């Protein structure tokens, strides 16, 4: 039973194992398919934490829409790319080596309060304790997620999603305003 | 273990099963394009993504009773001046030469 | 007049889905003890489900009665641990 | 946040060093933008509220029309060339 | 051909071209613009004469604003 | 454990047969509509047709990616089985956001066409499989938006929850026009002969068709026809049986898929039907179909739902 | 108020209430009986149900500890109207709650054994369903003719109670 | 009422012809002098630096946001009074500076982008309105389509945008991930404290400023300003640059900041030298805003930064304004034009102007004047003021930073005067047609506030500590 | 805007601490809130569990050197078809 305890673990070194298969790929189009293996690894984990309703929102707009954007742009262009080749990248090694170590200590030192700089880093690791859940009746419809979403957006803040409307406006007059060569 | 889990693990075996006994039995061995193709898919996407703007607003339509939905109308009808827009400026039509412009003869 | 043998493909592709159906809801009864099934479940339902499990004692959803709980049922109740979510 | 922070930082150094193509560029900012939402989402269910929530259905919509904006953008690059090159624009 | 007279130059006349010739585009707008000018003058009229709004429903326990008169009962 | 392996054998067992005998039903119905035998037969020997040349089409030739895009292509038409029901409350896995899934594998189905192209490549066949694939997201917009204006009554992403609201009155029957427009719709999602410029592993495209056909034909049933129902019934049981027991329940689930597979089955003769009687379309008379003519429709159904809502009390309650 | 995880795991604690709180005859009613008998533990005990949410309210923060006394004594009487129930109406209470058991426990499917189970505990221990912040001139909706919303089957038993029911004359 | 003009014009532009955009852009221009006209009394609304939380703790509407709502409009009119109207009548003049269809349309889709971050109070609405208007930029700049370098321009702005507006929503998240709240205000002056947020409120700021041009990635920014078109230009140097440091300036999350006066110091250092060898106008030119882009960062670093601001970015409004309207002008005179997006490219072309015209001299010898703090003029007390709060609150060694700084980029300010009065060969003794009325009242108008601002100098401070305090 | 809505329309886990902060902020003069800082980190501590994990770490460390382990009514785990089976 506890087979199934390391889930998040295992999708979080599958990231990162998909991740190198996009910066490292021959074909354009083999890293946009390895990128939407990187959506649904990240929906599987957005299932797994909690949130069901999200998963299927990332598979319906990111490997839906963007994606055959994507693969479209893709496919009707002509695009040059070299090879991952030592001779031309492995001048940027020393330099990844400093970015990687410090990139990644200082995006987890702040979830943390003390003024140490040791014990900063040091609470983004010691955290093995198991939260309690308990069973409140108080809540008496289903009041999923996606209600809560629409009563946020359409009472408490009406303004986002009116300038938003202007947003995807813009999102449609651009493209037009490019691409077309009026007369 | 529920009733869910096996088939959209079991699928994708059947789909293996299928695809091996091909590999088992089978025999082996830039142009130009328009601005309307590239331009459908293009601004396919914000008409896509207003429909998931519209996906919480469908659950929640009785709590945000009067006031939720002057709210939706007005994002639908803010929307709506984009789509005349596309429409009233020939955006998808693809045109072509084959007209002789319809001049007349005109002599000395 | 009507054609037969065009009807046979329908004929069965109809009797197929018709046969497929009355063993799922047969099968469906038969896991819950000749209930049907719960096919919109609130969290609140969720809740009362697993307490319903606790009190009948293992069987699914029994439905006993009674005029008070056992004596086990005040220590039976359980939470939940659940794992750091990194 | 692990998750968030390793597609972050692996898409962004994906983003800088690259030399080959255009699309990559494109796919890697796009990826950050993933990132960003497996940081925020959590941080969502671990407090218990939709806020974060809120501001990740916003961002969707606007790596969606950012999307749809960069590729008009690419297909204006194009249009009076001939073929994108391969050190970049 | 038939060509466009303008709506500037006769509306109702203009109306009556687009119901022809682009009816994909008048019956079009025009079931859209059905909605929001009938609620805004078909709504009153329902409340008055055919049926009042009804009775919102609870959303969570109702307290009341009381200060806990003593109860008796129940004690052992 | 035993109990659900049965049943999900009973199921996948069920839908793999039946989309396999649509394949001998195309055949014979547009036999008889221009008056032909067409084939011999189609029995319990009638499988061994489509039996017999599904095992010969996997004897031509064919000139990594390859491999993927017919395997993805037909486990994405194969996984949406689950979602429908079949009868009240009986799914194969049970999940309140149905139509998010449904949805979202609608849209997991366009992947295909985009990596069928790539392989054995020429200018003009990569121009042809663009094609294919931009009708295919254009017609998806307005499938979406419908599933939009069927929930707007429902309020809810659970499906035997629209099916036990529809129990009062179909909502295919006030909204008639939508009926039409979603069989356009939907022989659209497919590349059939109204709308098949752009035909006009092949073992996976052949199966994973006409499994699209079949449960895009299952997405109608549900949402705007009677999914289970046809009608109360009430009254007959109360005759025949006494008590609640496995035959009781065999019966009315023997009744509720029949009144399903009715659906289903005259929705799936209409396909064909609409086959046969008309001539295919230029891509340009396609896109525009879809975008300058229909879709202004599908804003204006889009503002009169909600307004005649407003007009009453008349909001879905969760 | 959160639904639980990737990998949860359930635990119990064999542990005991530890010095001062006295035992208690908890409910031991599953979810078709109680919710069968909702109105009335709800028509009865009304104001405990009351000052134990109060008490939990004015305790901000003290909360679970503060009102151990007051939880006690809603227990007590739920307990009390549901062994009056039992004593008084199980056949007809059984009835209503074998036919709520199937239809999803929707209360929509339920109307015959309903009736006959309000009759019968209206006539003997005399508390009566009412739907509040429900204005007059609106019908409630469990005492309308033809309603819109019918269920798929009426349950065998209770047609033929009902039908009985109507020939005694006590209905 | 900017989406009263939006919503209106584009089912208007849809409509119109080609040849309909230039009297489109004249009849928008009239539309917002009449919105500066007939509804600037909103001013009373503030009395005693009253507030007004709109929206629902969502917008922010105060004096000092009305003050910079009311400049861009300003801006814009003179901005919009370009492409309306034609510099001359002829062949060349219709031909150059000619306005695409959906121009007129992105330009106010920007400055309602711009107005929502000065107005905003949540995180949202921040990173909603840095998206509207990124976009506004991406597709003012892509617009030009038929342009080598206009393209290369925007894509590249593209990408740079892209990471820092990745970066600011990073620290968005950062600091929803340390506390529950997206408002500022959540802070009061008890958080600070007791929490360490500097990190979080340094990246916030940095993913703006690095927008801007904060000087080690200053580089990408002159390349854009040098490639676009030579009118796209003013816009896409005017707003930005506003609307974002009125929004850091209106809420003063960096104090103390040891990141931001390294990078103060360096802006003011690598500006004020880069500006030194260079030979192409807009170059000069966008190092000239680089500086003063730099003179910002400071009184970001301040507390009470709202005289100092707010003068300063009027006078810098007012004087960048003038002085491509300026150069606008002298392309009548020179000998050879190239390159017909960008006609005049190099300030070797603009040599003996003065014999040419004088008066066109004279107004840029008085802008030119005012960018290096002349005291007469307008320009000087805007340093004037930045150093009465440079002292005033502790910053010596950025005080003697500054005045170097200030004192090396003269040395390329008056290159252009340099240049320009200088012996030519060739004058011109007729012109047969002469430039448009109105477009060359407003350049007159522009430098008789610069030269004549200290006038009421007195009457502005009286104003201000009236409706700031 | 959105400040203490729950996943369910509700309130959050830490809003009882944030509304007492709230009322503590709401009556004290600004540089007079030092004395509101109990509040806060009351506040802090509900958010992030720090001085909670903190002395669970010390509890476990003087747990888990012992070699007679545990000696108090242990806590049972289960698996998930086996709530209440007993
Ligand atoms: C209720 C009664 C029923 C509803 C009314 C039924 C008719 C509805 C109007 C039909 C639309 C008009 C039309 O011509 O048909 C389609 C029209 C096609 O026109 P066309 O003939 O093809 O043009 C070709 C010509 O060559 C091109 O000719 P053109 O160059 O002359 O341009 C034609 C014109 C075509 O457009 C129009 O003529 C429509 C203009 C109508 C605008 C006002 C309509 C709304 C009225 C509201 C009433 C409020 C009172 C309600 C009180 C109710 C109380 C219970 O376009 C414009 O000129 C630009 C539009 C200007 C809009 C100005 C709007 C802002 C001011 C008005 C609002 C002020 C509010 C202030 C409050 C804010 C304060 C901060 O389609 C569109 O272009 C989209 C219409 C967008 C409407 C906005
Ligand atoms: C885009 C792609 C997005 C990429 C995401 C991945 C990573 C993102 C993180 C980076 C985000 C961007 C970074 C921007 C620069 C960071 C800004 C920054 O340094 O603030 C530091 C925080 O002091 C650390 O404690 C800084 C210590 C940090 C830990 C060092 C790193 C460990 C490396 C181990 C080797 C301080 O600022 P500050 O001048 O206000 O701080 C001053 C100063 O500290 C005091 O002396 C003053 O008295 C006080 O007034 C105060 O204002
Ligand atoms: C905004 C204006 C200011 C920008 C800078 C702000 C300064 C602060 C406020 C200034 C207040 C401004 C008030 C407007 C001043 C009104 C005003 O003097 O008559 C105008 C200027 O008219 C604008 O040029 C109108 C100015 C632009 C407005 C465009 C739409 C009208 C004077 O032209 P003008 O006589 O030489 O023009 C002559 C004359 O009309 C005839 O001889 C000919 O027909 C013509 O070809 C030309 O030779
Ligand atoms: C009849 C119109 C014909 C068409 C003209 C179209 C547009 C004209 C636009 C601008 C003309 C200049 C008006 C300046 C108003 C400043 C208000 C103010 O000093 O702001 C103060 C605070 O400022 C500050 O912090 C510092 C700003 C420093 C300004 C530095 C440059 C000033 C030197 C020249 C400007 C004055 C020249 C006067 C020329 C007679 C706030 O006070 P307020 O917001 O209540 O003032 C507006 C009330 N109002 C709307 C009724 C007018
Ligand atoms: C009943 C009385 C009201 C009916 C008014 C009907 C007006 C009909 C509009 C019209 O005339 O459309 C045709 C016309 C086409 O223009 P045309 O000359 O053919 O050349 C360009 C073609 N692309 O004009 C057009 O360019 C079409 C532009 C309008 C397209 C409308 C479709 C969008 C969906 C509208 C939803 C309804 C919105 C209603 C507003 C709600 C708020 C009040
Ligand atoms: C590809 C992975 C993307 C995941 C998509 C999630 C699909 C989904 O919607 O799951 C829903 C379902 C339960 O959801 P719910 O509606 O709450 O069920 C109500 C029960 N009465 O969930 C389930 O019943 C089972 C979830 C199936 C998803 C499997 C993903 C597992 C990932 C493991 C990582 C291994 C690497
Ligand atoms: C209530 C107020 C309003 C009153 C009006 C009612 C509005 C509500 C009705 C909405 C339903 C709309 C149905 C879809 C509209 C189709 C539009 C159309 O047919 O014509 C437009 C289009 C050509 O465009 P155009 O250039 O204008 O051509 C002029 C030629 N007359 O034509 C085309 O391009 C293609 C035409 C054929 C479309 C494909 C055909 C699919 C075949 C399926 C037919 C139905 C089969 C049913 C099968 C079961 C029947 C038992």
């Amino acid at each position: 039973m506890y087979l199934t305890y390391y889930f998040i673990e295992i999708t979080i070194f599958l990231a990162i194992l998909c991740t190198i298969f996009i910066i490292s790929a021959k074909n354009p189009m083999v890293s946009i398919l390895y990128m939407i293996a990187l959506f649904v690894i990240a929906a599987m984990y957005l299932y797994l934490i909690g949130l069901g309703i999200f998963s299927l929102l990332y598979i319906m707009i990111y490997i839906g829409a963007i994606a055959v954007l994507f693969l479209f742009i893709i496919t009707l262009l002509d695009i040059n790319s070299t090879e991952l080749s030592v001779k031309s990248n492995i001048r940027d090694l020393p330099l990844v080596l400093i970015s990687l170590i410090v990139l990644t200590i200082s995006g987890l030192m702040i979830y943390s309060n003390d003024s140490i700089l040791i014990n900063k880093l040091l609470e983004a690791f010691g955290n093995d304790y198991n939260t309690i859940i308990t069973q409140d009746w108080f809540n008496i419809e289903n009041t999923t997620l996606l209600t809560t979403i629409g009563n946020v957006l359409l009472t408490n803040n009406a303004f986002i999603l009116l300038v938003l409307a202007i947003v995807l406006l813009l999102g449609i007059i651009g493209p037009i305003s490019i691409t077309m060569k009026h007369k | 273990m529920n009733t869910f889990i096996i088939f959209i693990i079991l699928i994708p075996i059947v789909g293996f099963a299928l695809l091996a006994v091909n590999i088992l039995l089978a025999v082996y061995k830039r142009l130009a394009f328009n601005a309307a193709f590239i331009l459908v898919a293009i601004l396919f996407l914000p008409f896509d993504l207003e429909i998931s703007t519209l996906l919480p607003y469908v659950m929640s339509i009785y709590l945000v009773s009067n006031y939720g939905f002057t709210i939706v109308l007005l994002f639908l009808l803010i929307l709506i001046i984009g789509f005349v827009y596309e429409i009233n400026t020939n955006a998808l039509k693809i045109n072509k030469h084959n007209k002789p412009n319809t001049d007349s003869l005109i002599y000395k | 007049a009507i054609p037969f043998e065009a009807l046979l493909p329908y004929g069965i592709i109809f009797g197929l889905l018709t046969a497929g159906g009355g063993a799922m809801q047969v099968l469906h009864v038969y896991r819950n003890g000749g209930v049907r099934d719960r096919f919109a479940i609130d969290q609140w339902d969720s809740q009362m489900m697993e307490r319903d499990l606790r009190l009948n004692g293992g069987q699914g959803r029994k439905q006993v009665d009674q005029a008070t709980a056992p004596e086990a049922f005040k220590h039976n109740h359980v939470w939940k641990s659940e794992r750091p979510l990194i | 946040m692990f998750i968030g922070t390793i597609i972050l930082v692996l898409s962004f150094l994906g983003f800088v060093f690259n030399r080959r193509n255009i699309i990559l560029a494109f796919i890697c900012l796009e990826t950050m933008l993933l990132g960003i939402n497996l940081i925020l989402l959590r941080n969502s269910v671990l407090f218990d509220d939709i806020s974060g929530s809120l501001f990740a259905i916003v961002i969707i919509i606007l790596a969606g029309v950012e999307s749809a904006i960069g590729l008009s953008l690419l297909v204006s690059y194009y249009r009076l060339r001939g073929v994108i090159n391969s050190y970049g624009i | 051909i038939n060509a466009n007279p303008g709506f500037w130059n006769g509306p109702f006349r203009y109306l009556r071209w687009s119901a022809h010739n682009r009816p994909h585009l008048f019956f079009a707008f025009a079931i859209g613009i059905a909605g929001p000018v009938a609620a805004l003058t078909l709504t009153p009229l329902r409340r008055k004469y055919l049926y009042p709004d009804h009775s919102p429903l609870p959303q969570s326990y109702p307290l009341p604003q009381r200060a806990r008169e003593g109860l008796t009962g129940f004690d052992d | 454990m035993i109990i659900n392996i049965v049943e999900i054998l009973i199921f996948l067992v069920c839908v793999l047969f039946s989309v396999a005998y649509l394949t001998v039903a195309e055949r014979k119905t547009l036999a008889y509509m221009q008056r032909r035998l067409g084939p011999n037969f189609v029995g319990y020997y009638g499988l061994l047709q489509a039996f017999a040349d599904a095992v010969k089409l996997l004897l031509k030739e064919i000139v990594i990616i390859l491999v993927i895009s017919p395997l993805i292509t037909l486990i994405t038409a194969l996984i949406g089985w689950v979602v429908i029901p079949l009868g009240p409350g009986i799914t194969l896995g049970e999940l309140n956001l149905g139509i998010l899934f449904s949805l979202a594998i609608g849209s997991l189905g366009v992947f295909g066409s985009l990596l069928s192209g790539w392989s054995s490549n020429s200018k003009y066949s990569l121009l042809g499989s663009i094609r294919s694939t931009a009708q295919l997201i254009s017609y998806e917009l307005i499938l979406t938006s419908i599933f939009i204006i069927i929930i707007m009554f429902v309020s809810s992403l659970n499906i035997t929850t629209i099916i036990e609201t529809q129990r009062v009155v179909w909502y295919c029957i006030p909204l008639l026009p939508l009926l039409l427009i979603f069989f356009i719709a939907s022989v659209a999602e497919t590349a059939r002969p109204p709308f098949d410029l752009t035909e006009s592993p092949f073992v996976f495209f052949f199966l994973a068709e006409y499994s699209n056909i079949i449960l895009i034909s299952a997405f109608n049933g549900y949402l705007l026809l009677g999914g289970y129902l046809s009608f109360n019934y009430s009254y007959l049981f109360n005759i025949l049986f006494n008590d609640y027991s496995y035959v009781s329940f065999l019966f009315e689930g023997l009744i509720n898929s029949s009144a399903y597979a009715i659906k289903l089955v005259f929705l799936m003769f209409s396909f064909i039907w609409v086959r046969a009687a008309f001539p295919r379309f230029t891509y340009d008379n396609l896109i525009n179909f879809c975008w300058i003519i229909l879709l202004p429709l599908l804003f204006g159904i889009f503002l009169i739902i909600p307004s005649t809502l407003y007009i009453f009390d008349s909001f879905p309650t969760l | 108020p959160r639904e639980a995880a990737a990998h949860w795991v359930p635990f119990e604690d064999k542990a005991n209430m530890p010095d001062n709180v006295p035992d208690v005859v908890e409910v031991g009613a599953t979810s078709a009986p109680l919710l069968s008998a909702s109105y009335f533990i709800g028509a009865k005990c009304k104001p405990y149900n009351d000052d134990f949410m109060l008490c939990r309210e004015e305790s901000q923060g003290s909360g679970a500890i503060d009102c151990l006394k007051e939880g006690r004594r809603v227990t007590r009487c739920a307990v009390s109207v549901i062994e009056d129930i039992n004593k008084s109406c199980l056949d007809e209470f059984r009835l209503h709650w074998q036919c709520l058991e199937q239809n999803n426990h929707q209360l929509s499917g339920c109307r015959k054994a309903e009736a006959l189970l309000n009759k019968c505990v209206f006539t003997k221990l005399n508390l009566e369903k009412k739907i509040p912040g429900l204005r007059p001139d609106e019908e409630p909706v469990f005492l309308k003719k033809d309603p819109w919303i019918k269920p798929a089957v009426d349950d065998f038993k209770s047609v033929r109670a009902y039908a009985e029911a109507k020939k005694n004359g006590t209905l | 009422m900017l989406i009263l003009a939006i919503i209106s014009l584009i089912t208007f532009v849809s409509m119109s012809k080609l040849s309909d955009n230039r009297a489109i852009i004249r009849l928008i221009n009239i539309y917002l002098i009449l919105v500066l006209v007939l509804d600037s009394f909103l001013y009373l609304l503030f009395l005693n630096n009253q507030t007004y939380t709109v929206m629902g703790e969502l917008l922010i509407f105060n004096s000092f946001t009305f003050y910079i709502d009311m400049l861009i409009y300003f801006i814009m009119i003179v901005i919009s009074s370009l492409y309306g109207y034609n510099l001359y009548n002829n062949n060349l003049y219709k031909t150059l500076f000619e306005p695409k269809k959906e121009l007129i349309i992105l330009f106010l889709i920007n400055i309602l982008g711009a107005l929502l971050i000065v107005h905003s109070n949540d995180f949202i609405t921040l990173f909603v309105a840095i998206e509207l208007q990124s976009y506004s930029i991406y597709l003012i700049t892509a617009i030009y389509n038929s342009s080598y370098k206009a393209s290369k321009a925007s894509m590249l702005y593209f990408f740079m945008g892209g990471i820092l507006s990745i970066l600011i929503a990073y620290s968005i998240n950062t600091y929803y991930s340390v506390l529950n709240s997206y408002t500022l205000h959540s802070l009061d002056s008890l958080i600070i404290n007791t929490l360490d947020l500097n990190l979080i409120l340094i990246a916030l700021s940095l993913g703006l400023l690095f927008k801007i041009g904060i000087a080690p990635l200053h580089k990408w920014l002159i390349s854009i300003y040098e490639n676009t078109p030579i009118l796209i230009t003013i816009y896409i140097s005017l707003i930005p640059k506003i609307s974002i440091l009125s929004y850091l300036v209106l809420s003063n999350i960096s104090i103390n900041s040891l990141v931001i006066s390294i990078l103060a110091i360096l802006t003011l250092l690598v500006g004020s030298v880069g500006g030194l060898l260079q030979i192409k106008i807009k170059r000069l030119l966008a190092f000239s805003g680089l500086t003063n882009a730099g003179y910002m960062m400071l009184l970001l670093l301040l507390n009470n930064n709202e005289f100092s601001y707010l003068y300063y970015i009027t006078q810098y409004s007012i004087s960048h304004l003038a002085i491509f309207m300026i150069i606008i002008f002298s392309i009548y005179y020179i000998n050879y034009i190239n390159n017909q997006y960008n006609p005049i490219i190099y300030v070797n072309q603009l040599k003996g102007l003065i014999h040419d015209n004088a008066y066109l001299v004279l107004s840029m010898a008085i802008v030119v004047f005012s960018f290096i703090g002349i005291p007469p003029l307008l320009g000087f007390f805007g340093k004037l003021n930045i150093l009465m709060s440079i002292l005033n609150n502790g910053y010596y060694f950025i005080s003697i930073v500054l005045i170097v700084a200030s004192l090396i980029s003269a040395l390329y300010y008056l290159y252009l005067l340099n240049v320009s009065i200088q012996d030519k060969n060739n004058i011109l003794i007729n012109s047969n047609e002469t430039v448009s009325s109105v477009l060359s009242y407003i350049l007159s108008s522009l430098i008789i506030l610069i030269t004549f601002g200290f006038i009421y100098n007195s009457l502005i401070i009286d104003i201000f500590n009236v409706y700031f305090n | 805007t959105a400040a203490g809505i729950s996943l369910t329309g509700g309130r959050n886990r830490c809003f009882s601490e944030w509304q007492s902060f709230m009322h503590c902020t709401a009556k004290t003069d600004a540089k007079s809130r030092a004395q509101c800082l109990p509040n806060f980190e009351d506040y802090m501590e509900c958010l992030h569990h720090t001085k909670e994990k903190a002395r669970l770490r010390e509890i476990e460390s003087v747990l888990k050197q012992k070699k007679e382990g545990l000696e108090a009514p242990p806590v049972k785990v289960i698996p998930v078809k086996a709530i209440g089976l007993v």
